């Protein structure tokens, strides 16, 4: 049951590579002081996910394996992951722990931030349905590996290449499920069935950009390739 | 193309 050297060195390696993000802390305090416009909390959206995407491509450069995949493949997983591993990071600060009537205040903020009322219910959807998971900070780090390291993306030359590195931290997580929650046996399904909600995000995502109450919707060149928007 | 991301992974 209990995890072997190696699961173990693997695990600590991708806690201390996924701690470079940027701390949940600095995104609650940053929205919570004051309350914006919509267009400032376009604009704060838009510099907190060019910051993660940053960090993101380091966190997968870092992955074992990662770096002996063809170049192509490297990219197609990147572009693939990155809004799902975005609402996945959302979802975890969304649901850490604030004094009383702060987590209240934060969602009603998301709220009326300048999204439209369509895409604000499946986000908050997903978001408590997460909560309800009682992640550590372990299970979402190993879970952003493997949302990465997902062999079945689109334009992928090398499914087993990249199935070869995802294998190893489906074990790992799996072990941390059957241990930290032996009283719900079903956890790591759980885990894994949030995926598939993960990707419904990314279909609807350019939309849910273009939906926002704004004037002008400026992205930084580099959101622009990654979310394919102009 | 996508060379901002290209280059991110390269380096
Ligand atoms: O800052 C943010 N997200 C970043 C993204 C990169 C990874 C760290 C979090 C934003 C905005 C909150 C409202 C004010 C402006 C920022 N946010 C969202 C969110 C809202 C909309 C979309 C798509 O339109 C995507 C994500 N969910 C959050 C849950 C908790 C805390 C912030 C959260």
């Amino acid at each position: 049951m209990e995890l072997t050297p190696d699961q173990q060195t693997l695990l600590h390696f991708i806690m201390d590579s996924y701690n470079k993000q940027r701390m949940p802390q600095e995104i609650t305090n940053k929205i919570l002081k004051e309350a914006f416009s919509a267009e400032e909390n376009f604009l704060i959206l838009t510099e907190m996910a060019t910051n993660h995407v940053q960090v993101l491509v380091e966190f997968t450069k870092k992955l074992p394996g990662f770096q002996t995949l063809d170049h192509e493949d490297q990219i197609a997983l990147l572009k693939g992951s990155a809004v799902e591993a975005m609402f996945l990071r959302s979802a975890e600060i969304f649901n850490k722990k604030l004094p009383s009537g702060h987590s209240d205040l934060l969602e009603a903020r998301i709220r009326n931030s300048g999204i439209s009322d369509e895409y604000i219910t499946p986000m908050f959807s997903f978001y408590k349905s997460i909560g309800e998971l009682k992640m550590t900070q372990e299970e979402y780090a190993l879970l952003t590996a493997i949302v990465i390291l997902s062999p079945d993306r689109q334009y992928i030359k090398d499914r087993e290449a990249v199935e070869k590195l995802q294998e190893p931290l489906l074990d790992v997580l799996q072990k941390l499920c059957k241990i930290h929650q032996p009283e719900n046996p079903q956890h790591f399904a759980c885990l894994l069935g949030r995926l598939t909600e993960l990707r419904t995000f990314n279909h609807h995502h350019a939309e849910m950009l273009m939906s926002w109450r704004v004037n002008d919707h400026k992205f930084t060149p580099l959101l622009c390739e990654i979310w394919d928007v102009q | 193309d996508h060379q901002l991301l290209r280059y991110l992974l390269d380096k």
